[PDB]
């Protein structure tokens, strides 16, 4: 939910680092999760225990991912002294999409991920300092 | 809400829940259909008569009535795929996909 | 007017039962319309008194008011008891 | 979206059951008839936009009347207090409310 | 079928739809999708077959499904305010379950996989008026409670369903799957500007309709349901093939065609309000469905396929039905874009 | 939101009427005759100030009135109205058709020594009028102020200013 | 409160019986008396296997039918009403309805038995 | 959101209000009612060629009843339209001259008295 | 507190409910149904509501038979499932009871949010009407006031049940 959204956000970005960490971790547990059930639900294991074994891959995958990043990029912000600056977050996300193609045992996954994570976030990142509208409420 | 509100809703969720998740015989969630609505009957009519609003005392029965034609049309569909497979299966509608 | 004939006569010889229940019915349906005491049926239904008649406020200009149950002003129910 | 047939020829398809302070059989009031007339007199006309800020006070009092929310927490406070005191000792409770009370018609 | 019950069964859908459309009254609605529903199942069974008796089967159980959350969410709503007029939904709860019953009657995404299915299991007049008519209620509904919506939830929907119409649309071969998939993105457009303009939402269905009833006329006059007979009709009437190839481009939403008039005007709408990240991802994906109707029009009318020779006898009748109101549907779907002001009329 | 006002214990006492349904429902014809004036008035303060903290003088008043009722019907018919009531006590609906003959008599006793005439079938259910010096109430409800509606639309209409303006259209 | 202890009073006779039924007399049971009764013979087939019913639309059409009663049962409180020729209006609406639904299923042979 | 569903005096289903009769009705030169007389015979013509006529001289009757229904549509559409562009235009004048506060004329300023920076091109 | 009537009326109704959702098979599934119309029906009638508990029990009694013999013709098997006669159907089962029991223990002890509101529970009399007035029956009336208020709704309603019977006829016809 958004209070594990709040949690992240709530710490300023380059301090305590290890519970920033932990923040990002439990997120990526949660999309893990999510999608492990989906994709129990509509791809059957065949086995109890083969559905176990799929819903602790994706959701290590996925919890690893995003421990790595927000403790790459809480440690890139600290060392470097420049928080609000978006190569943090880029830093981070190239980490994580590295973690990625690390668990997947895959270089081209590795680099596309790393490329394509480091700019989502970066992106993010923008709109964070920018004040950019998702999901616009309704104005006129 | 009182515990039966409560109660009433849960047994609601639990038919959803039922109707949602098939096993094998179409008649089950057909009967969780008519559970569903049962309760819907429930609930409208504890609300109905707790405020005292007299004109829509009629509004539950009109319920029943499309229930009673949402169980003949899952009635009639059931016959019709029995007459193609000898049994009420939802394995056997598979011939289309997404 | 002819053939209408044969086949009233064919329906009350071969289906008695379809016949008395169209006729009852159509008889349940146009006769009420028919009927002086429809109406009356209404004001029997209009006359019964389920809840309290609240009083009205004395303005004074209400001559058709009855100040007292007892008083010749308002509605009569005499018709009712000659029924 | 909306066609306000009903609204065009003055026909009343189902207005006469939307709300419960409507023209009831035998003139049967509805359990909250004063707040809900007292909401739907303060928003008439304004819109719904308004209607939501200025007569927040009149819904809120609707909405008591109809869920009781706030009575039932008053209640069992004052329950909940009298237990307390009886359990300690000092509450003393009155016979009218242990059943000895001299009825009045 | 009798042509008498049939007429009937046609009038009680419809008449479903208007009950929903006038009334002031949630009972009166949700009637109005009860016979609606009791209505349309036989007509999606006109031609007998196990495919229409399963394409049945599961809109019934949908369609039902639906039905239910939406009662209950009506009967929560009246719990929580004893109100019956569709107003601005007094509850949150009740509000999110109306929202998604609704969306699963109109096959919006995560509740979209019926509507390839349905579609594929009928006849194409039966698809026609599943992926037409069919609409007009739900979203009517959706219009009329939109101030109370979350924007969150139906974005979301809107953006998934957009999604999901490309990426499965990229992989058909049927015509009708195809066409369902194009329903889907279409559906997720009209619902992603519904918080912010209605009228944008009735001028998205009414472009889409009109599209999509040339589409379907166009493949009912040349009996084609693959790719593969499609790719015949060159060989037998060119002119079909070359209205289809211009009502395939609109539909992609290129301009100076009429399909590019609904996004070019809901994007301008969300950019009067902040909304400038989910627009620019809403055109770059409905490039997917531009991508496979461009494929269809490679299939059937760019390039010639080869035919057999029993064509030749084809060559020697005619079309016996005509359609009186597809030449109007082909020129509303293609030259619209110059009369664009003209939808100040429908607020 | 302010406390609510109450009527002491005091205040509440009257002088109660204790006489079972069936001793009221055979005299209730003769009542609703004979004490029509401070009932009608009780109830047309009830339905007004729609409070039932505003009208205790006169639920005193229509006590006071049924005694005074009930002490004369004591005073010159205590039998037949015994055996009138006991008789109506008996059935289990308290039908009044069982007993016409302790009625009768009962009639004739009222008739009699007080000239009590029993009402008409329909009279004791017509609306009738009151004269009453109480204020009529202005604020019932104890309404708020209502708010203020939108002004209005006025002027006459003019075509728009260089048309639509919707992007390069110029009409 | 009486209705429950009414309810329970029956419900308590009967299955004392049954426990009296079942715990009085002597048993003796084994496998041949308990075997399923065929007239003798011991049966082919399942008792549970699928049993055609004949007769289906017919219990459709009943469970559509059964709402109507719902719909009808009022009627006594309906003839109570000061606008009585509305009233008469609307059931007969019904009861008329009712009956062309009776002939349009009557007249396809919607109450012949399958065969 | 819905601007105008709500808007006082609003008749439900009239499509033209009486108050519309004041403004000017559109000329029937208005090259819109010509490009719609264009949609017409468009029309016209694709009628013919699905029907395996010739296009251009097959049925004039049909032609013209096609360019006659869409010009009698396509005006009554435009005086709709224009309606509601006055309508519009109308409100928003009317809401400006009734908030002041919201819409204040603050004073003006000449360009010799206005910094802007320069941005050399090198 | 007072006798807990109500409240052990809808902990049946929810036992009956999760008992036909688990969906042993459709013959016990309809028992369970019956179950729940029965118990619902007392429930309506502790609320003052005799006519529509007692309509809703024979509406579903007759359902349910109907059902029962649709069961016999299209939805049997050698071995008739119960609750206890296999792992899934006896764990749905288990599970709505804990869930049942649970969600009771929560609202009951103490007064939280489970998903729309807070509830303490005090029992269903607290917020009666203590309305004294009528020869009539305040439901009665309501209910009777379809044939002079509900004129659009018994018109839509006719109108669906005669459609509904061409509907089925229509979809049986098969060929
Ligand atoms: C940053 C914050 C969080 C971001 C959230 C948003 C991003 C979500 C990313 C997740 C993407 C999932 C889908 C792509 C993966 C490919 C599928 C797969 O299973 O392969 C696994 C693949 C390896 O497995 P494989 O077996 O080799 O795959 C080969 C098969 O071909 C693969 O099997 P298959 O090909 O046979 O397919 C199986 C099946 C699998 O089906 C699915 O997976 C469904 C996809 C849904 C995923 C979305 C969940 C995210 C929700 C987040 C909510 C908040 C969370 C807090 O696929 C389908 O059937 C597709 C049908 C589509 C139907 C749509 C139904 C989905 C519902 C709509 C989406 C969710 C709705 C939510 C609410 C909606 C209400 C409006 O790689 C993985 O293991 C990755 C798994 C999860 C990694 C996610 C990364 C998350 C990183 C976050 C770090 C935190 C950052 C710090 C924050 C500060
Ligand atoms: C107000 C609106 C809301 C209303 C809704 C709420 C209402 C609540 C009422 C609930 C009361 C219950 C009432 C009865 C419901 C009826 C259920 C039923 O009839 O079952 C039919 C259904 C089919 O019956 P069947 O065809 O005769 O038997 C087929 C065989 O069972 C299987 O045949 P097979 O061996 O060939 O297949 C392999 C096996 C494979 O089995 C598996 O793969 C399952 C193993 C997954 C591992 C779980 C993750 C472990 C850790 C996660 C913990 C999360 C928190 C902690 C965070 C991380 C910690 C570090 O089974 C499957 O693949 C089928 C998928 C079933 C999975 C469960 C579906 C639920 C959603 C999907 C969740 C997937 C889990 C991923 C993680 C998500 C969060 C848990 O039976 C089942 O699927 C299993 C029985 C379920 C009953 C108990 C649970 C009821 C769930 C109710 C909601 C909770
Ligand atoms: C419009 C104009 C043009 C624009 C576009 C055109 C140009 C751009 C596109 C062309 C180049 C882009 C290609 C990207 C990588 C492609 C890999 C791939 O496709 O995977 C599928 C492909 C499929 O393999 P598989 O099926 O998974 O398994 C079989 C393996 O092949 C079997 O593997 P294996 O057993 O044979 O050995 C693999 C192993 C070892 O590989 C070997 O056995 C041989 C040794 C090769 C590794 C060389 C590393 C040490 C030498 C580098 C020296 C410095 C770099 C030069 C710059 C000098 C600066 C003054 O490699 C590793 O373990 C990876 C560990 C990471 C170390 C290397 C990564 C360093 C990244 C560069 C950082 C630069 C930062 C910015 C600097 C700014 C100042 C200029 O993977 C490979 O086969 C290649 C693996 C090694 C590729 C990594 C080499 C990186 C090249 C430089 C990247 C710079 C561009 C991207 C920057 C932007 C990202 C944010
Ligand atoms: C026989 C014909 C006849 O009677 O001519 C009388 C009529 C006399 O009218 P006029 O007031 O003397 O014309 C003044 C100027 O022509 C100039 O008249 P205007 O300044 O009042 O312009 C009318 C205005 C409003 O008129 C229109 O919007 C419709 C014009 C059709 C657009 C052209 C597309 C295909 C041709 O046009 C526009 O706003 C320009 C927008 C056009 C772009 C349409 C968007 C699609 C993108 C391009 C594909 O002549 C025409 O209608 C011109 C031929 C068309
Ligand atoms: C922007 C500014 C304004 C522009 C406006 C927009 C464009 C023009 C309007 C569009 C609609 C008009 C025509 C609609 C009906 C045409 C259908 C047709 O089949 O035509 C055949 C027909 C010839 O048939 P025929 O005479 O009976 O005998 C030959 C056989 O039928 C032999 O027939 P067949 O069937 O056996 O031959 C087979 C052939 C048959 O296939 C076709 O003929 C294709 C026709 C498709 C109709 C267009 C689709 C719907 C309209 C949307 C257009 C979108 C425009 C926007 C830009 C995007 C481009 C797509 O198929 C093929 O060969 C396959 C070729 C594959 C290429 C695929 C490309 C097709 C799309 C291109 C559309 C371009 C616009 C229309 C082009 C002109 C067409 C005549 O063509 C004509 O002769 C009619 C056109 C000329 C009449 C108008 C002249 C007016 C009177 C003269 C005086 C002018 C007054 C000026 C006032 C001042 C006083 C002095
Ligand atoms: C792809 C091309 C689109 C064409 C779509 C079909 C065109 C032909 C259909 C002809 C329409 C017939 C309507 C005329 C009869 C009068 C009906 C009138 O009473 O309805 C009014 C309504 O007027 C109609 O909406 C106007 C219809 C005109 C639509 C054309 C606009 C298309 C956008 C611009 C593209 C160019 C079109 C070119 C035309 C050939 C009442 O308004 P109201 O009851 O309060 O609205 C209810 C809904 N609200 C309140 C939620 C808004
Ligand atoms: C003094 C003159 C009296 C005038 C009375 C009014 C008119 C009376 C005649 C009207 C119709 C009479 C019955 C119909 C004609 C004869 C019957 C007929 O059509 O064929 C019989 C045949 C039945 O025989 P089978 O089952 O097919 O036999 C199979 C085995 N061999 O009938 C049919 O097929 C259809 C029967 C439809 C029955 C109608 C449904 C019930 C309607 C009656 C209920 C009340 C109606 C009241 C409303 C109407 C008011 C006017």
């Amino acid at each position: 939910a958004k209070t594990l959204l709040h949690k992240y956000s709530d710490i300023p970005e380059g301090t305590e680092c290890h519970r920033k960490a932990y923040a990002s971790t439990s997120i990526g547990g949660a999309t893990g999760l999510i999608v492990s059930a989906y994709s129990i639900a509509l791809k059957p294991p065949a086995s109890f225990l083969e559905g176990v074994a799929r819903t602790g891959r994706y959701t290590f995958t996925s919890a690893a991912i995003g421990a790595i990043f927000g403790l790459t990029s809480c440690i890139s912000a600290q060392v470097r002294e420049k928080p609000d600056d978006p190569l943090n977050y880029f830093i981070g996300g190239c980490a994580g999409g590295l973690t990625l193609g690390a668990r997947t045992r895959s270089y081209g996954i590795g680099a596309a991920a790393c490329a394509y994570m480091g700019l989502t976030a970066a992106l993010v990142k923008m709109g964070q300092l920018e004040g950019w509208q998702v999901f616009a409420e309704p104005k006129v | 809400m009182p515990l039966v509100y409560m109660n009433i809703i849960m047994a609601f969720a639990i038919a959803l829940a039922g109707l949602l998740m098939y096993r094998s015989h179409l008649m089950s969630s057909l009967l969780c259909l008519e559970g569903m609505m049962l309760s819907l009957f429930i609930m409208s009519t504890l609300i109905i008569l707790n405020t005292h609003f007299t004109l829509a005392n009629m509004m539950p029965i009109i319920l029943l009535v499309f229930a009673a034609c949402e169980a003949a049309l899952g009635l009639s569909l059931l016959v019709m795929v029995s007459n193609t497979y000898g049994t009420d299966y939802v394995q056997n509608l598979n011939l289309l996909q997404c | 007017a002819g053939r209408i004939a044969s086949f009233l006569k064919n329906a009350w010889a071969k289906e008695p039962v379809l016949v008395a229940s169209f006729a009852i019915g159509g008889l349940a349906i146009i006769l009420p319309s028919l009927s002086p005491y429809t109406n009356y049926a209404i004001r029997i239904n209009r006359a019964t008194p389920y809840n309290y008649p609240v009083p009205l406020r004395d303005d004074g200009n209400m001559p058709d008011v009855p100040s007292h149950p007892q008083d010749p002003q308002g509605p009569s129910l005499e018709w009712l008891k000659n029924l | 979206p909306f066609f306000d047939v009903q609204k065009r020829l003055g026909l009343d398809l189902d207005r006469w059951m939307t709300i419960q302070s409507a023209e009831q059989p035998h003139k049967i009031p509805g359990r909250c008839h004063a707040f809900e007339k007292e909401w739907i007199e303060c928003a008439h006309g304004i819109g719904g936009i308004r209607a939501e800020k200025e007569c927040k006070i009149e819904f809120d009092d609707f909405v008591e009347c109809l869920l009781r929310q706030k009575t039932m927490k008053r209640l069992s406070a004052i329950k909940r207090q009298r237990d307390k005191l009886i359990k300690e000792g000092k509450y003393t409770p009155p016979p009218h409310h242990l059943g000895k009370e001299d009825p009045r018609p | 079928m009798n042509p008498i019950i049939y007429t009937t069964l046609i009038m009680t859908v419809m008449s479903g739809t208007m009950l929903v459309m006038i009334s002031s009254h949630w009972l009166l609605i949700w009637i109005g999708f009860e016979m609606n529903l009791l209505a349309m199942i036989p007509v999606l069974m006109k031609n007998f077959n196990p495919r229409a008796t399963e394409a049945a089967t599961k809109y019934f159980l949908t369609q039902a499904t639906a039905s239910m959350m939406l009662m209950m969410a009506i009967i929560i709503n009246l719990l929580y305010s004893g109100q019956w007029t569709i107003t601005k939904m007094f509850n949150p709860v009740a509000m999110t379950m109306m929202t998604m019953a609704l969306a699963m009657k109109l096959g919006l995404s995560p509740f979209h996989f019926w509507v390839p299915e349905v579609t594929q299991g009928i006849s194409l007049q039966a698809g026609l008026l599943l992926l037409t008519w069919q609409k007009l209620a739900p979203l009517s509904v959706l219009c009329q409670i939109s101030q109370s919506i979350n924007p969150n939830l139906m974005l979301t929907m809107a953006m998934l369903s957009i999604l999901i119409g490309g990426w499965g649309g990229l992989n058909q071969t049927q015509l009708r799957k195809i066409m369902a998939y194009s329903s889907i993105a279409h559906m997720g457009w009209m619902t992603a500007v519904l918080p912010y303009n209605t009228t944008m939402t009735i001028l998205n269905l009414l472009i889409y309709i009109t599209m999509t009833l040339a589409m379907f006329m166009l493949l009912i006059h040349s009996s084609a349901t693959t790719t593969l007979s499609l790719s015949h009709t060159w060989n037998k009437m060119p002119v079909i093939t070359s209205l289809m190839m211009v009502t395939l481009l609109s539909m992609g939403g290129l301009p100076p065609l009429s399909g590019f008039m609904p996004k070019w005007m809901i994007i301008q709408e969300m950019t009067k309000n902040e909304s400038i990240i989910m627009p620019t991802l809403m055109a770059m994906t409905a490039l997917l469905n531009l991508y496979f109707y461009m494929r269809l029009a490679y299939s059937s009318s760019l390039t010639m396929f080869p035919s057999t020779n029993n064509m030749k006898m084809k060559w020697q009748f005619e079309h016996t039905k005509q359609m009186k109101l597809l030449p109007t549907m082909i020129v509303l779907s293609t030259l619209v874009l110059p009369m664009t002001p003209a939808l100040s009329s429908l607020n | 939101p302010g406390i609510v006002e109450l009527p002491t214990l005091e205040d509440l006492k009257v002088q109660e009427v204790k006489v079972s349904s069936s001793v009221l429902k055979a005299a209730a014809h003769h009542y609703g005759a004979q004490c029509d004036k401070p009932n009608k008035e009780f109830m047309l303060c009830r339905w007004e100030e729609k409070d039932p903290r505003r009208c205790l003088e006169e639920g005193k008043l229509v006590n006071q009135c049924a005694l005074d009722f009930f002490r004369q019907i004591k005073r010159h018919c205590a039998e037949p109205f015994t055996e009138y009531w006991t008789c109506i006590d008996y059935s289990g609906l308290q039908l009044f058709r069982h007993c016409r003959k302790q009625q009768a008599k009962f009639d004739e006793c009222v008739l009699d020594k007080l000239g009590w005439v029993r009402p008409d079938l329909g009279e004791l259910s017509k609306v009738t009028k009151v004269k009453t010096d109480r204020p009529l109430p202005e604020n019932p409800y104890h309404s708020r102020a209502r708010p203020e509606p939108n002004p209005e639309a006025e002027g006459d209409l003019k075509p728009a200013k260089h048309g639509s303006r919707l992007f390069f259209w110029t009409m | 409160m009486n209705i429950m202890l009414t309810l329970l009073t029956n419900v308590t006779l009967a299955s004392l019986l049954v426990l009296i039924a079942f715990w009085l007399p002597q048993l003796n049971a084994y496998s041949e008396k308990t075997s399923p009764y065929e007239c003798g013979f011991d049966p082919m087939g399942s008792a549970r296997l699928p049993f055609s019913m004949k007769f289906f639309l017919v219990a459709i059409t009943f469970l559509l039918f059964d709402l109507e009663i719902a719909l009808l049962l009022p009627l006594p409180w309906a003839s109570q009403t000061n606008n009585l020729k509305t009233m008469l209006t609307m059931a007969l609406f019904l009861l008329i309805l009712l009956a062309a639904s009776l002939a349009y299923e009557w007249t396809q042979k919607g109450l012949e038995w399958a065969e | 959101m819905t601007m105008m569903s709500g808007r006082p005096g609003r008749v439900p289903l009239q499509f033209l209000p009486n108050e519309a009769r004041s403004l000017p009705p559109p000329k029937l030169t208005d090259p819109r009612l010509v490009y719609m007389g264009f949609l017409g015979y468009c029309s016209g013509l694709i009628d013919n060629a699905i029907r395996r006529r010739p296009v251009v001289s097959a049925g004039l009757h049909r032609q013209l009843l096609y360019v006659t229904s869409f010009v009698f549509f396509g005006y009554y559409l435009l005086k709709r339209q224009d309606y509601m562009y006055a309508l519009r235009d109308h409100d928003m004048f009317a809401y400006v001259k009734s908030h002041p506060e919201d819409f204040p004329e603050k004073d003006k300023k000449t360009y010799g008295e206005i910094l802007e920076e320069f941005h050399p091109v090198r | 507190m007072t006798m807990y009537i109500a409240f052990i009326l809808s902990t049946i109704f929810v036992i009956g409910f999760v008992g036909f959702s688990s969906k042993p098979s459709p013959i016990y599934g309809g028992l369970g149904l019956i179950v729940s119309g029965g118990v619902g029906c007392g429930i309506v009638l502790n609320f003052g509501g005799s006519f529509l508990g007692l309509m809703v029990f024979l509406i579903y009694l007759g359902g349910m038979l109907v059902v029962f013999g649709y069961t016999t013709a299209m939805a049997t098997e050698m071995y008739p499932e119960v609750w206890v006669s296999n792992k899934t159907v006896f764990g749905a089962f288990v599970s709505g009871l804990m869930m049942e029991f649970c969600m009771v223990y929560y609202a009951l002890k103490e007064e939280e949010v489970e998903i729309i509101f807070k509830f303490n529970g005090l029992g269903d009399w607290v917020i009666y009407d203590t309305g004294d007035s009528g020869f009539f029956s305040e439901e009665a009336m309501g209910i009777a006031a379809l044939y002079s208020y509900g004129t659009w709704l018994v018109i839509v309603t006719g109108w669906s049940l005669l459609i509904g019977v061409v509907v089925i006829m229509e979809i049986t016809r098969g060929n």
